[PDB]
């Protein structure tokens, strides 16, 4: 049955309204793992572009089946706009060097784990000019990982249209085991790290609280987690 | 504002002439101002460090896969 384009018009705009909440959402959850300097405003300008496209590239009559597709293209456009920026640089990830042989320089030379205080003393640097460094060296490695479960979803959005439910189900159902096959291969105090992050979505900065050591050394084990997934979702 | 504002915001965006990157970057801006106007972030935030540290302590904290899974699958996709 035709639709007259006033009707279009307005259905799509009670559309875009309708998931508006969900960009702020998802650009909050993403803020938690950014540097403090990065305007969150700038997350949900590029999340309501990916909302409109998905908006118009739309066609699937399965509600649930659109929501998912809807925050799927949000979180793309987020990265895509984080992705362009310099969090990969050669002087991010020299940074991260320098990082860790003073934290090293600091445990052996004091018998315990360094203070941010401290680690920042040894740099030159302010607490807060730390702060941001870590995040920028780990959020290059959500962006790696970011990667990674793209290349699945790209290939499965492509699919789970044309699918049953059923066989949906089969589809998230390998990829949840794959998953669940690197995690399994993980330290337990970097798994514990990795919940207290991902699953029970706090900061790092409130995960060094819960655990009662420095940022510093929170950083360095979801670092180090992060990594790990990568490499072995890749193979 | 919180209905009629953002409805308004999107159909001055919709509507791109007016240089459309130039002007939907204030658009889109503005958009973001009206979506996080009242934000108060930590509700429970607070309790909940300390309801798991002492979790955690008691060794009354179970670490599974299954969460770690939830955890990463449901923020990267």
């Amino acid at each position: 049955h035709m639709k007259n384009p006033y009707s279009n018009q307005i259905e799509r705009e009670e559309l875009i309204l309708k998931y508006l909440p969900l960009v702020k959402a998802i650009a909050t959850n993403i803020k938690k793992h950014l540097p403090e300097d990065v305007d969150i405003r700038d997350l949900i300008s590029y999340g309501v572009i990916g909302l409109i496209k998905a908006v118009d590239n739309l066609s699937t009559e399965n509600p649930k089946r659109a929501e998912a597709y809807i925050k799927l293209r949000i979180k793309g456009a987020i990265y895509d706009y984080l992705r362009s920026l310099d969090f990969g640089s050669r002087q991010v990830r020299e940074k991260e060097r320098r990082i860790k042989e003073v934290v090293e320089k600091l445990k052996e030379k004091l018998g315990r784990e360094p203070t941010d205080e401290e680690v920042a003393k040894e740099l030159g640097i302010s607490t807060e000019e730390l702060f941001k460094t870590l995040d920028k060296i780990n959020f290059s490695y959500i962006l790696s990982l970011e990667e990674v479960f793209r290349d699945f979803a790209r290939d499965y959005s492509e699919l789970i249209p044309s699918s049953t439910n059923v066989e949906e189900e089969v589809i998230k159902r390998e990829l949840t085991e794959k998953v669940k096959e690197a995690v399994s291969k993980l330290p337990e105090r970097e798994k514990l790290v990795i919940q207290l992050i991902f699953y029970e979505e706090l900061p790092a900065k409130e995960v060094a609280k819960i655990l009662e050591t420095s940022v510093s050394r929170v950083s360095q084990l979801k670092a180090k987690a992060l990594e790990r997934l990568r490499e072995m979702l890749s193979n | 504002v919180n209905r009629i504002e953002l409805s308004r915001l999107i159909g001055l965006l919709l509507e791109t002439s007016g240089t459309n990157k130039i002007e939907d970057k204030v658009t889109l801006s503005k958009i973001a101002q009206e979506l996080s106007k009242n934000d108060v972030e930590e509700k429970d935030l607070e309790k909940k460090v300390k309801e798991l540290k002492e979790k955690i302590e008691k060794g009354e904290y179970e670490v599974s896969d299954e969460k770690v899974v939830k955890g990463l699958i449901e923020f990267f996709t």
